[PDB]
RNA sequence: UGAGUGCAGGGUUCUAGAUCUGAUACAAGUCGUAACAAGGCAGCUGUAGGAGAACCUGUAGCUGGAUCA
RNA sequence: ACAGCAGCAGGCGCGAAAAUUACCGAAGCCUCCAAGAGGGCGGUAGUGAAGAGACGUGAAAACAAGUGUGUGUAAAAACCACAUGAGUAACUGGAGGUCAAGGCUGGUGCCAGCAUCCGCGGUAAUACCAGCUCCAGGAGUGUCUAUGAUGAUUGCUGCGAUUAAAAGGUCCGUAGUCGAAGAACAGUACUUGUUUGUAAUGUGGCUUAUCGAGAGCCGAAUAGAACGAGAAGAGUUCAGAGUAAGGAGCGAAGGAGGGCUAGAUUAUUGAGCAGCGAGAGGUGAAAUUUGAUGACCUGCUUAGGAGUAACAGAGGCGAAAGCGCUAGUCAAGAACGAAUCCGAUGAUCAAGGACGUAGGCUGGAGGAUCGAAGACGAUUAGAGACCGUAGUAGUUCCAGCAGUAAACGAUGCCUACGCUGUUGUGGUUAUGAGCACGGCAGAAGAGAAAUCUAGUAGGGCUUUGGGGAGAGUACGCGCGCAA
């Protein structure tokens, strides 16, 4: 029986898609169906912060971040606990996630 | 196809729908006349050849007892069910046996016999539920 | 719906619900009929005759002062083409599609254009010569 | 397109399903008409307005609560006076209610006025 | 006008045949365990190689998926 | 030399299958030169549980079938009348459920058997084999085989095609089936009158055999044809008419739609040269493997062949398959605005024709990355596989062949009637809204449910299914270089 309205894809009104590449397994995914994850990441770890205001030349110094999109298939999505199996009346909520760091 | 000059349409498609009836496609391709009791004839003649014996499909446990028989108006040899309690007895290899259907709409196994389609009714010119039950005797 | 493709468009202009006299002009009858004989010498199609007439002169419908068709007014002016220009546009496409794969021979989607255009040309071919429009044995320029 | 007699009455149907009183139906012939005067005379619709708008044409009804159900047949078969009463008894819900419209060399009639006429004719359609 | 009968061919229906190759039923024999749980490498459709055997591998697709995010 | 029983009896065969080598100057008819002759044509009986009527097998006082006379007939027998004896006369299939009627008594122990189907029996069998009581129909009752019904499981009335079996991968297109409003016209279909057209059978009746089939008489009738009538629907024509039918054209604009020309920022490999002097790679953990002929990493030079990250979405475009860097160029299409032109030009479609991811094949160009086959290293009882090292055909381009996909929203194409809220994309706007193409959330109905491209419905046209298997297989045929 049909599980999802949606046939678990984000495509409507189109033929085909670009495919693009799982960053745990190398395994090609279509773009419309794959798990996505944000990242922004300082260079400096937190606890470093406190010598790097002795170490550094300059009067005030901002640390550099460094910025990431991952894509992810369902295998790996579920395996690395990305996400996660849920109930019938539940697997209809929508909300957006947090960027990670 | 349902306006009201489409006779002629009409009529060839439906003709065309029913050879998906088993029932209607034998009748009208299939071998109707390859059977010994059939669209041929109620009752068929032929001589004992053989005595023989076949198991019961599961889950029964038995032992069903069976004869060949030479069949005069084809020369097919084919097999037989041998009714009654005590019945095989009062059969003689090259007897004469009458032999009849098991009563499906094609020529089908019932009960428990694998692969048999047809039961023995008189032996030697007589009721075979007479001579069980020892109400006459062989024509000797 | 549409003929050759999947549209549904509903793109018309209404036509009026009784006709008058245009009596706000400024030009007599005779003057509206010199109008489009000259128009007509000149090689315009018939539609932008009708065009013309709305947007310069300021007649609507262009049929309110000369109670007769453009067409018909032609045919008695004597002004009539060899071919009507519905048919005659569509043979022009054709040429053009043709001129094109002729130097473009990798096209695939030029080639699936034309096998719809010709088919449209024969459509109306065939009701042409069956209102005598056209001789029997009339072929396409190709 | 679609019949002009097949969209008189599922546009009728189902504005009574609803609960409206009054429709407007879009496209319009002369056997429609001529239908719709038939549920005038005897009772089923009330009042009747036609526009003459130059588009084909169209026409406001108002209903009464007597409707039921109507309906079309097509095609529309020929019938001896012998074979109406197979239909009467296909389409109706009872022996003493309803009309199955039948039209004639003289204009639409009831199954009760066949009898009396003594005519035949082709099925169109029925009402209760 | 022609029966019968020579000699070649065809058209139909049956039947023989060394040997090979399908299917079906095999109480329970031998070797593995491919599918059904994330069935222990998620499964399935097309196509092309390979292989005791289930099947395995490349390429494009699908969710009837382990994700309506 | 003779001869031909699909004439009447009769015989043999063949089969599961069918009567007497009988009487006839009488009935109904036919034949002759006949107040008469002939007829196995026809009639009469004999034989057989093919079919169909009416009645026996007791009553509460008191009952068939026998026999003798007469009748009957061509002669008979049976039938009927009166008179004599008397006291005879039921079986077939069943009893666990469907399905009416016993957990009764004795045998047998998965044996022997029974059972259309479901199922019984391994020592406590209401189901086998018997006894005894009940049930059903009854001069009859069981079985086998064809067929009609059961059956809306063949569907005109009247079934189905999201997931149960089932919508063609997409277009074009002939035959075929189906096709506006307004004003008029004509009668061949259409419907109906009168007249023909049916012996038997069947249908509505009445009358006589004790009754009931039976017999005799009456009335109306199908399809088909002759002559009249009516004109709604169907049909033909017209233009002071111009579809929320189609095609042609105009104006401003939008889009990863397509072909071509000329350019681009990085990245991955390979070579050259320079610096440095010991490890790099790969994994869950490791080994194959590579490095003092200087790897790895960092510079500068170059040579190629692919690709267009992030922006990028329940966004856009295309008939579908599919389409993502920037400029220039070449054709055609969709939608919108509006007092442009022509006038039925249209819907759907066997045959026939054009396109169709990927992998494959024939020839040329080329060859960075990735990698079927093949070869190793590990793991395991064994791995031929999964993992790692390496490596070829292919993966790219031009000219063609081929014709399949879970080619799927598993939902055909036109055309209708239909509740609300919200959010998009492109034009237009009295700024209130609309038109085309979408997404989402309820409702009401619907449906076996899950859910809703599935609500309402004798609108039109094509494809298509009919319990599992064998089988999308065999034989024949058509295309293809082969697959
Ligand atoms: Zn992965």
């Amino acid at each position: 029986t049909k599980k999802r309205s949606n046939n678990g894809r984000s495509k409507k009104n189109r033929g085909h898609t670009r495919c693009v590449r799982c960053e745990h397994c190398s395994a090609m995914v279509p773009n419309d169906k794959a798990i996505k994850k944000f990242v922004v990441r300082s260079v400096i770890d937190a606890a470093s912060l406190d010598d790097l205001k002795i170490a550094t030349i300059y009067e005030e110094y901002e640390v550099p971040k460094s910025y990431y999109k991952l894509n992810y298939c369902v295998s790996c999505a579920v395996h690395i606990k990305l996400v996660r199996v849920r109930s019938r009346w539940e697997r209809k909520i929508r909300k957006e996630q947090r960027v990670s760091a | 196809m349902y306006g009201l000059l489409a006779a002629r349409n009409l009529k060839k498609n439906r003709h065309k729908r029913r050879y998906a009836d088993k029932d209607f496609a034998k009748k009208a391709r299939g071998d109707i006349y390859q059977n010994a009791v059939g669209y041929s004839a109620p009752h068929a003649k032929g001589i004992v050849t053989e005595k023989l014996g076949v198991e019961a499909k599961q889950p029964n446990s038995a032992i069903r007892k069976c004869v060949r028989v030479h069949i005069v108006r084809l020369n097919k040899k084919v097999i037989a069910y041998v009714p009654h309690d005590g019945g095989l007895n009062q059969i003689e290899i090259n007897d004469e046996v009458i032999v009849e259907g098991l009563g499906k709409k094609g020529c089908r196994s019932k009960g428990d016999i694998p692969g048999v389609r047809f039961r023995v009714c008189k032996v030697q010119k007589v009721s075979l539920k007479a001579l069980v039950t020892k109400k006459k005797e062989r024509p000797a | 719906a549409r003929m050759y493709s999947n549209g549904k468009g509903q793109s018309k202009s209404v036509t009026p619900y009784n006709l008058t006299y245009p009596t706000y002009i400024k030009h007599s009858k005779e003057e509206i009929v010199d109008v489009i004989l000259n128009l007509a010498r000149k090689g315009t199609p018939p539609s932008q005759i009708g065009n013309i007439l709305r947007d310069n002169y300021g007649v609507g419908k262009s049929f309110a002062v000369t109670k007769t068709k453009i067409l018909t007014l032609l045919k008695i002016a004597g002004l009539k083409p060899v071919i009507p220009e519905d048919l005659n546009n569509i043979v022009k496409k054709c040429v053009n599609i043709k001129a094109h794969l002729a130097k473009y021979t990798n096209d695939k989607s030029s080639k699936y254009q034309l096998i719809q255009m010709q088919s449209c040309l024969y459509r109306v071919a065939r009701y042409y010569k069956s209102k005598n429009e056209l001789p029997a044995g009339w072929k396409p320029p190709f | 397109m679609m019949d002009k007699l097949a969209n008189l009455c599922i546009t009728i149907n189902n504005a009574n399903r609803a609960q409206k009183r009054s429709v407007v139906i879009r496209r319009i012939s002369k056997v429609c008409r001529l239908f719709l005067e038939s549920m005038q005379k005897h009772g089923y619709i009330t009042d009747i307005v036609y526009i003459d708008d130059h588009r084909e044409g169209k026409a406001v009804v108002g209903l009464s609560g007597r409707l039921n159900r109507c309906g079309a047949i097509c095609p529309r078969y020929d019938v001896e006076l012998k074979d109406v009463e197979r239909y009467r008894a296909n389409l109706l819900p009872s022996r003493g209610f309803g009309h199955l419209i039948v039209t004639s060399s003289k204009g639409l009639i009831d199954h009760r006025e066949c009898i009396q006429h003594n005519t035949g004719g082709k099925i169109l359609g029925y009402f209760y």
